[PDB]
């Protein structure tokens, strides 16, 4: 079982590296559970190259690609950290 | 015709066997020449 | 560590008597501390049928430059034994990128390291391909070995192996298009064998102007081939160190162009 | 840009003169003509009566929004008929050659942006007929289409369905489908005509580059590629572009690179229809079959002239130079007959006026018979270590100067990929390009700080001071290991480099003396005298030539030694103590491939190297990432079949969930996930939850939830065929029976420390559903905002996975050290053992947790626990009267504990097993 946090802030290659850290057994992988917790509305990963970030879309993450594809995701609708005004200001995008 | 075709196939097989024998003799002669050249070297 | 070595020495007869995969694991555990018996482990794997494991162990032993054979076995002899085992087990041993066993890459590395028997290595690769059933791959390997042989003995051995394989294939087929193509390729190789021998002699010693004259005579009536062989002999042979008959080479070049019927050029 | 369009532009003036000609007496208010306001005013006013200028302005606004990463598909999806009409108008304008080249390039860019936005329903519906089976209907040879239909039954069924739909359609729909197919064909023909017309300008070159980028993007998307590759192979777009004078120009390097990228994408080793990635063996078998078919066609058609071509081997005919004389022996008529017999389009339409000569047919035959390496071979051929040419490449300079005005020949990441190996190769190429750009920027900064110049005697010296670079002499090679098995390059090439830190600062000297093993460094040979030739007015120097750098070779420093050649055992004592000498020696392993290439080409780069450049520890980790990416690309199976199917963007996206996977857990032990029965009832709304036992009273924690599916009772109703048309399929939710079972937790001892930790956070129903999805096998995605307790839910899921499956291994992935410390603290707060918890990372990072989760910290904690367990075992042996020292060793403690307790525990269990033994007994 592999669980990743802040998957939107990590690259797709970096996310696929943890999914291929172990060699397959008898032609098949031993991974059974793959959990990715993140926020697609958060900041994307930092890319030094502007052309790589824009034209090559290197700043796109695996979680953002899965959300854009139409994968079933569970969305949390309860916040208990900030004030109600700040939470409502942060709830416009969500 | 099934009789003339068999004769033509037999003639082609005989020609192929003769060509294979000639190629084997030429290969033996070339191998002897290559052995002589290797001894000379 | 000393007591572990003593326990390994005491349990070596137990591992030998136990046999099988348990003995293979025990030998691997012993080689994890004392890898000097890796040749004995490869022999036990060959007795158990682990060809891929033995090949991987041989590759690991060849990768380590500090590995010393306990039975004073040479590196070239070990490489030849591994090549013979791969040729004799081309279908039993699974070859692929998953197992990391590349027969062609290892054969090329051995031919580059041992250029004296590079033609013999190509012949062994062709034999392994014939044992694997790939006749086209064996023919391509034989053609590459014939075109890349700088040794007369290695080229002769490769040509003899290719001729024997072609004769066996012709005997099996006689007793369609692929066999005809192989026969035509063999005929073309037999026709160009004098040219290949001349090229190999020029690679060994281009100074033999007599060899170039023999090649030009073997060219025969093909006028463009004759002219290009004289131009190549001009560009290649140094007159300061030539050993054939260079003056006679210019002489029969003049004879050929006079019998062509022109004077000025 | 947006500010340029907001100003008094020609397009804005034309729109004001044409569309804003209302005679209404508007007030004289100085309102700024914003791009968003103009887009809002034009989108609601867009219709079928709008002119082509409005459509061009909308396309330009969409392109500007796409370049600025602004979403525009929702505004067009608000009106679907208007969006379809705009797409049809854009396709008609792209097919029409009456517009300017800039307008055609803008329309092509808009079409490429729409193709890259295929996740939208309207864009996918608009682009569906363009990449449908109608392209195969417009093939040059009907025999090739018939053979393709006979080979794939699914393709034949799709073609039959498309033909039936076209026949059953009215005049409008069939006319629209034929117009789309003819627009694609005319776009290909117009691209070929512009390529072969000659005298191409900058606009024509930009249009050709945009067309190449669009073709590469179409080949990247497999559902479009399954027809685009066939259309490009039938039309011979690659041979036309190769023979084009625009691609033959020296200034069209970017266009040539884009054409090469499009050819690589079109010739990718992957199935077009099935979508399965083809290996090198499959590509070799396909090439051998093509060669055998060509040899059979030659033997049946031109065996007299091509006897050598039809009698050779696969390796002797796969080369273009090898097959050049055989093609030159045959005539143009024989080549045309061979192309016609091979279902190759040897003639083009007269409207495009594509020149089909003997040279063009020879180039097409050479391209068709050329053996192409797979993506794995291209990934293996790429060098991880950057060089002077790789850092100063023309593609890197174009990417650095790229601003979105022109396309770039780089891989693009999208929602769908051709293969997992193709995506891995694209990620590896992007990472290598980013690392090369960063290394080039660092080298340029180091050269600017050093300021190289020519000193007396011609020796190149440094005037400025650079902290990341140091002047060094020629390194001396210490040892060269033999090559490995199957590898031409050597195993290791170790050399020694002498450096001086007398003039350097103490901080710089401490940083240089404390270099980590295998640290990436660059040995640079630089000569600034040749830049004086740039002052002479000679050739145009590059960035490296202007900076004075000539050559750069990557290396990995393994160890640092003093002036006496002895390794520093204590670096802290050496730094604190007074060093006798300021000269140090560093052992470095050079690049084996680069050293082999330098030795083979007789290049004395090591004898001319005059500087050594280092980098930061965090910024010098690109080499291991590139190596891992190359290993993943070379791996045949990098992921599971379900994970690869989900990641590829093909098929059902919900197939990787627990509801669709066949390995879903029927019963999952939630333990202390629910605070009480009321919390579990509130967290599971809409589902029937009943107790497993016959007691109707509610049970508290721990709780185990089993999702038992209710069996539908198939009553023996009569098969009435009348009420079957109006009875729509009702989406009845499958009410899974959530059986709750309560079990007594096992005691861990009478001590208060033996009490397990329980969760005290009331999770929301969405958080409970996310935790249930994470606990079940499959793929789970948790979209949580800041402050939604995502870390707490992840810790609860990790604790549930550890409790339910002790044999399974948990792999936590984080992005920051603070997040990892918070996750470790949350796991420590939960019922997670510290012995099974480990952390991977650098040893110099400060651990914010109370316990050290590093390897040394885990070893120290294990040693302390072993000492405590030995003391406890000694106390237990003293209490039980066991002779000897049982707490001397852990194995001895285990043996004594077994030999004492096991008979005692067996006797106690036998005594308790008697029915006459009471609680007092």
């Amino acid at each position: 079982n592999v669980i990743m946090e802040e998957a939107a802030q990590i690259t797709e290659i970096e996310n696929f590296i943890p999914l291929a850290l172990q060699k397959p057994k008898n032609g098949q992988m031993a991974l059974q559970r793959v959990v990715l917790c993140g926020d697609h509305y958060q900041n994307s990963p930092v890319i030094q190259g502007l052309a790589f970030r824009h034209y090559a879309n290197l700043e796109q993450s695996l979680f953002s690609r899965l959300v854009r594809l139409g994968v079933p995701t569970i969305n949390l609708d309860q916040q208990g950290r900030a004030r109600p005004s700040i939470s409502n200001l942060y709830r416009w995008r969500y | 015709s099934e009789s003339s075709t068999k004769n033509a196939a037999l003639t082609a097989a005989q020609e192929r066997l003769a060509r294979f024998r000639a190629l084997q003799a030429r290969a033996k002669e070339s191998s002897q020449q290559n052995l002589k050249e290797a001894t000379k070297e | 560590i000393t007591q572990h070595n003593r326990i390994w020495a005491l349990y070596r007869p137990f591992a030998n008597s136990a046999e099988g995969i348990t003995a293979v694991k025990i030998w691997r555990r012993y080689m994890q501390v004392h890898p000097e018996d890796a040749e004995d482990f490869i022999e036990l794997l060959i007795q158990c049928g682990l060809y891929t494991e033995a090949v991987k162990k041989y590759i690991e032993i060849l990768n380590n430059p500090k590995f010393q054979s306990k039975n004073a076995k040479g590196h070239y002899e070990l490489w030849s034994e591994m090549v013979d085992l791969l040729v004799e087990h081309a279908v039993d041993i699974e070859t692929g990128h998953e197992t990391g066993i590349d027969v062609e890459r290892i054969i090329r590395s051995g031919i580059e390291r041992f250029s004296d028997q590079r033609g013999k290595l190509w012949s062994g690769l062709a034999t392994y391909w014939i044992r694997r059933g790939n006749f086209d791959r064996a023919r391509d390997v034989f053609e590459e070995g014939i075109t890349t042989v700088m040794t007369v003995r290695d080229f002769t051995m490769i040509f003899d192996a290719y001729v024997e394989f072609e004769e066996s294939v012709i005997g099996t087929l006689m007793e369609d298009f692929d066999l005809d193509i192989r026969m035509m390729r063999f005929e073309h190789l037999m026709d160009r064998r004098p040219f290949l021998l001349n090229d190999v002699l020029l690679r060994q010693n281009p100074n033999n102007v007599a060899e170039w004259e023999k090649r030009v005579a073997l060219w025969g009536d093909n006028k463009e081939e004759v002219v290009k062989t004289y131009t190549d002999a001009i560009a290649a042979i140094n007159p300061k160190k030539a050993v054939g008959a260079f003056h006679l080479l210019w002489a029969n070049y003049a004879k050929f162009y006079e019998k062509a019927g022109d004077l000025r050029t | 840009t947006l500010e340029d369009l907001e100003g008094e532009n020609q397009f804005t003036n034309l729109a004001r003169q044409h569309w804003l000609n209302v005679p209404q007496q508007a007030a004289k208010i100085k309102v700024k003509t914003d791009v968003l306001k103009r887009e809002l005013y034009l989108w609601p006013g867009y219709g079928e009566d709008s002119s082509n200028y409005h459509v061009l302005l909308i396309i330009l606004i969409v392109n500007a929004k796409r370049r600025e990463r602004v979403s525009t598909w929702d505004i067009f999806a608000d009106r679907p008929a208007d969006f379809s009409d705009l797409f049809r108008r854009a396709l008609s304008m792209t097919l029409d050659s009456s517009l300017s080249w800039t307008i055609r390039t803008h329309v092509l860019l808009f079409i490429i942006h729409a193709f890259q936005s295929l996740d939208y329903a309207i864009v996918r519906k608009e682009c569906a007929p363009l990449v449908s089976i109608s392209i195969w209907h417009n093939l040059s040879t009907e025999e090739k289409r018939e053979a393709l239909l006979d080979s794939n039954p699914h393709l034949r069924k799709a073609w039959r369905a498309a033909t039936k739909r076209f026949e059953s359609a009215d005049d409008a729909t069939k006319a629209r489908l034929r117009f789309d197919r003819a627009w694609l064909y005319s776009l290909v023909l117009d691209f070929l005509t512009l390529l072969y017309s000659g005298n191409a300008k900058q606009e024509h070159v930009l249009y050709c580059e945009r067309f190449v980028e669009f073709l590469t993007d179409l080949q990247s998307q497999l559902p479009t590629r399954r027809y685009v590759n066939t259309l490009l192979q039938d039309l011979h777009v690659l041979p036309a572009l190769s023979l084009s004078p625009i691609y033959n120009d020296e200034g069209n390097g970017l266009l040539r690179e884009l054409c090469n990228l499009f050819t690589h994408y079109t010739y990718f080793a992957v199935d077009d229809q099935s979508g399965v990635q083809l290996s090198r063996e499959q590509a070799y078998d396909r090439h051998c079959a093509i060669l055998a078919k060509l040899q059979r066609i030659a033997m049946k058609h031109f065996k007299e002239k091509l006897t050598v071509l039809a009698l050779s081997n696969y390796g002797s005919i796969d080369k273009r130079s090898e097959l050049e004389p055989l093609l030159q022996a045959l005539t143009d008529d024989e080549l045309v007959q061979l192309s016609n017999l091979m279902n190759i389009r040897t003639s083009y339409p007269d409207a495009a006026r594509i020149p089909v000569d003997r040279k063009f047919i020879v180039e097409v035959l050479l391209t068709t018979f050329e053996r192409r390496k797979t993506f794995q071979d291209a990934a293996q051929a790429l060098s991880v270590l950057p060089t002077e040419e790789t850092l100063f490449d023309i593609s890197l300079k174009r990417t650095d100067q790229y601003d979105g005005s022109r396309p770039l020949a780089l891989p693009k990441l999208n929602l769908q990929y051709l293969s997992v190996g193709d995506f891995l190769w694209r990620s590896f190429v992007l990472y290598r390009c980013e690392s090369f750009y960063a290394i080039r920027q660092d080298l340029e900064d180091a050269l600017i700080r050093l300021k190289p110049e020519v000193r007396r005697g011609g020796v190149t010296g440094f005037a400025g001071f650079s902290k990341m670079a140091l002047p060094i002499s020629k390194p001396v090679i210490l040892d060269v290991m033999p090559p490995q098995v199957g590898d031409d390059k050597p195993s290791c090439v170790k050399a020694e480099v002498t450096i001086d830190l007398r003039r350097l600062t103490p901080q710089i000297r401490r940083d240089w003396e404390s270099l980590r093993p295998d640290d990436v460094v660059f040995l640079l040979a630089v000569d600034a005298s040749r830049q004086k030739q740039s002052a002479n007015g000679g050739a145009v120097l590059s960035e490296a030539e202007r900076l004075g750098l000539v050559h750069v070779r990557a290396a990995e420093i393994i160890q640092v030694l003093d002036d006496k050649g002895k390794a520093i055992r204590d670096p802290q004592a050496y730094f604190d103590g007074h060093t006798r000498s300021d000269i140090r020696k560093i052992q470095l392993r050079l690049d084996a491939t680069s050293y082999k290439a330098d030795t083979e080409a007789n290049r004395n780069v090591y004898e001319d190297i005059n500087l050594i450049v280092r980098r930061s520890s965090r910024e010098n980790n690109f080499k291991p990432v590139l190596e891992s990416i190359q290993d993943l690309t070379l791996s045949e199976v990098p992921l599971a079949s379900w994970l690869h199917e989900v990641f590829l963007g093909y098929g059902d996206p919900a197939g990787a969930t627990f509801k669709q996977l066949p390995n879903r857990l029927k019963k999952i032990n939630f333990r202390d996930t629910f605070l009480d029965w009321q919390h579990l009832v509130e967290s599971f709304p809409g589902k029937i939850i009943e107790p497993s036992d016959d007691v109707s009273s509610s049970f508290g924690p721990p709780y185990v939830l089993e999702s038992v599916e209710k069996q539908v009772e198939e009553h023996p109703s009569k098969p009435s065929k009348k009420r079957r048309r109006d009875v729509e399929p009702a989406l009845m939710s499958k009410v899974e029976t959530l059986k709750v079972s309560t079990y007594k937790p096992p005691n861990n001892g009478p001590y208060p420390v033996d009490a397990p930790k329980l969760n005290k956070i009331r999770f929301t129903p969405t958080q409970i559903d996310a935790i249930y999805s994470g606990t079940q096998p499959g793929l789970t995605i948790i979209v949580g905002p800041p402050g939604t307790g995502k870390t707490d839910v992840a810790v609860q899921i990790i604790s549930n996975i550890y409790h339910n499956f002790p044999e399974q291994k948990t792999l936590l992935v984080a992005h920051s050290n603070q997040a990892l410390n918070q996750l470790f603290a949350k796991i420590v707060a939960l019922d997670i053992d510290e012995r099974h918890l480990l952390r991977l990372g650098h040893g110099e990072e400060e651990l914010e947790t109370e316990g050290s989760f590093s390897k040394h910290g885990r070893v120290e904690s294990f040693l302390d626990n072993r000492q405590r367990f030995l003391y406890e075992v000694s106390r237990l042996a003293a209490s039980m009267g066991a002779p000897g020292a049982h707490g001397n060793s852990a194995e001895t403690a285990g043996y004594f504990n077994k030999v004492y307790v096991e008979p005692a525990w067996a006797k106690f269990n036998d005594i308790i097993q008697r029915e006459d033994v009471g609680p007092e007994d």
